[PDB]
């Protein structure tokens, strides 16, 4: 039939002389004839004229040799969380000389930015299109009054876009080479893009080589997040509406549904936030997906090696300090065994029993409410399995949410996704879940056999430690463990044992 | 919701690509050799057929082989609402007729894009141009 993009929203009563006219549907009916336009010079062109353009209705379909797409699958969404960014904008309307369309006010991310803009749009002139101040009224509503103030105050879109570049730069520079705005409703948000968004084919960031993630008008050249300063474009983005894969209500609803924490504000930047969250629920809370994999953006595999060093020696040794008849592996969906020379019986727990190998798991979601007095025999073993309050058997191993890196983003309720290798969804740390516990204290042990200034220390529980031994190899080892030790545990990590661990338990096979 | 309304779904896609784009020109070009359909919904005009073959006129002049159209429409930079190249910024073609070959009229808009007037006979090179 025919589109909304480009409604000319003016209040002239008058068409627009076949010259001045941009398409043929807005030529002036006194020039009309048989489907054609014809030039009547007793109908002189228009000396001036100010037509306020909508720029509501992009439709983004194209399929260009070159040209990336800026909507995105589900798929790449979550490829590449970290460039999540949330994206709401609260608009205005057109009201004095002209109807019909709605112009940016308040701009909200999933940081906490709010950025406010002067009404400004597009109007169509007799020589050129002019981008200029326009007038306009906040929405009809009552809810909308907090919009009214912010009419006045706000700033030049000479401004915002560079805010905007700046803020993006800032989040993402060490996360990602791209963004992504997480959408409800893409509609007004696309259009507010127009105002900060250019397109084309890939390019790279002068100096680096990073993928250019943003563009300079004032000088043809374009930049990665690390250098962009003062660029005011940002260049290609990536977007996703969440509110299209499969929604029942509005936002508040949906979101209310899986949060507690995020509280609404009629505020662009909350709509932002809350739309965020509610994707990450949506493919984090819905159990971890270990066929995506994440790329290293900076010292994880030192805290990997560091985490699997202390998990080996910590259940090494509680199972030869107790004598554990069981091992209750809670949270593994494969079917490794830290200790894997260990004499124990070894059963294996998940909420995700990974199908290759689908028969050593026991499928189980682990809650206290129902599970506290199932695992009796032995000892349960949670390392980075999060859950309830933890039965007192146990050895666990949790991540502080409240610890910052590029690794722990944001999530739902009060929690985060802590996105090492794999991402992973974390609830945020309960220390009433550890009632039943004890925090773990440090020691080092080995029982293998042994070979410039040495070091004596209580904590290294080794045969040759009686008193005078900083035998060599088993110094270093010890030194070694030490960082590892350390590295996880101003790295967030926290470890908690059952009461009854004992290094006297541990000394005892070297005291005999 | 009020307005008057302007284009057709046809042109939705096209120029959603090309107000977006860096180089407006470039992605026009690119767009149709990715098999996109030429911008229509322009200016054609009930004319004569007996004025000069001048390309940028004041009033309607085309020949057996032209066709007249209203000058913005066949402007890029005017059907998608951005900023002209012109570093003044004033748009050639507004306010004016412009004079393209039957043959190539099936693309108005490119036309206008890839081709260059005469600062001599006001016709366009290659396409009516006596010079030389
Ligand atoms: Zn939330
Ligand atoms: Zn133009
Ligand atoms: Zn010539």
């Amino acid at each position: 039939n025919v589109t909304g993009l480009f409604k000319d929203c003016s209040k002239i009563i008058t068409g627009l002389h076949p010259t001045q006219a941009p398409t043929h549907l807005s030529v002036d009916i006194k020039f009309k004839t048989e489907g054609l336009c014809v030039d009547i010079p007793g109908i002189p062109k228009d000396m001036t004229y100010r037509r306020l353009i909508s720029m509501m209705g992009f439709k983004m379909n194209y399929q260009v040799n070159g040209y990336p797409n800026m909507f995105i699958t589900r798929e790449e969404a979550i490829r590449h969380v970290r460039a999540w960014i949330g994206f709401d904008v609260e608009g205005c309307h057109a009201t004095r000389d002209a109807v019909g369309t709605n112009l940016p006010l308040q701009l909200g991310f999933s940081t906490g930015v709010n950025l406010v803009a002067v009404p400004t749009g597009y109007v169509d002139t007799e020589n050129n299109t002019e981008f200029t101040r326009v007038n306009a009224k906040p929405p009809p509503g009552d809810q909308f009054k907090h919009l009214i103030p912010l009419m006045y105050k706000g700033l030049p879109w000479n401004v915002v876009r560079i805010k905007i570049v700046q803020m993006l730069s800032d989040t993402l520079k060490g996360l990602s080479d791209r963004v992504v705005f997480v959408l409800w409703a893409h509609g007004f948000e696309l259009t507010s893009m127009k105002y900060f968004v250019k397109i084309g084919p890939e390019r790279t960031c002068c100096l680096c080589d990073k993928r250019a993630t943003c563009f300079s008008t004032s000088s043809d050249t374009y930049a990665c997040w690390n250098h962009s300063v003062g660029f005011d474009y940002v260049y290609n983005p990536f977007m996703i509406d969440v509110q299209q894969w499969g929604f029942t209500g509005n936002l508040q609803s949906n979101h209310d549904q899986h949060c507690q924490v995020h509280g609404n504000a009629h505020v662009a930047s909350c709509d932002a936030i809350m739309t965020r969250c509610l994707a990450v629920h949506e493919c984090f809370v819905k159990r971890v997906d270990w066929s995506v994999e994440y790329p290293i953006i900076g010292d994880e595999l030192r805290v990997n090696s560091a985490c699997r060093k202390v998990q080996h020696m910590v259940v090494k040794s509680a199972l030869l300090a107790d004598k554990f008849p069981v091992l209750h592996d809670i949270g593994n969906p494969k079917a490794i065994k830290c200790v894997p020379q260990a004499e124990v019986e070894w059963k294996f727990y998940d909420a995700q029993p990974c199908s290759d190998k689908a028969y050593k798991i026991e499928e189980l979601f682990y809650s206290y409410a129902i599970h506290h007095d199932k695992f009796t025999d032995g000892v349960c073993l949670f390392w980075n399995c999060n859950v309830d309050r933890y039965p007192a058997n146990a050895i666990v191993c949790r991540f502080d949410t409240r610890v910052l890196s590029n690794l722990n983003l944001p999530g739902c309720d009060g929690g985060s996704l802590y996105v090492n290798k794999h991402a992973f969804h974390t609830p945020a740390f309960d220390k009433s879940a550890f009632t039943n516990l004890k925090q773990l204290p440090f020691f080092y042990y080995s029982d293998s056999p042994c070979e410039y200034v040495p070091l004596k220390s209580a904590t290294c529980i080794t045969r040759c430690n009686l008193g005078g031994a900083v035998c060599r190899h088993h110094a270093n080892e010890y030194r070694q463990y030490l960082d590892a030790y350390n590295m996880m545990i101003s790295a967030g990590f926290s470890l908690w044992i059952y009461k009854q661990f004992d290094t006297y338990n541990l000394w005892n096979t070297f005291t005999r | 919701h009020a307005g008057n309304a302007t284009e057709v779904p046809a042109n939705s896609t096209v120029l959603s690509f090309c107000a977006f784009a860096v180089d407006p020109a470039k992605a026009y070009k690119d767009y149709l050799a990715s098999g996109g359909q030429p911008i229509t919904n322009c200016v054609k005009m009930l004319c004569t057929h007996t004025g000069t073959g001048q390309a940028i006129t004041v009033t309607p002049e085309a020949n057996m082989d032209q066709e007249s159209f209203g000058g913005a429409s066949c402007c890029l930079y005017c059907r998608c609402h951005i900023d002209h190249p012109n570093p003044k910024g004033f748009c050639d073609l507004k306010g004016k007729y412009v004079q393209i070959p039957t043959t190539c009229a099936n693309d108005p808009v490119g036309f206008t894009l890839r081709n260059t007037v005469c600062t001599v006979c006001g016709m366009w090179k290659g396409y009516g141009c006596s010079c030389d």
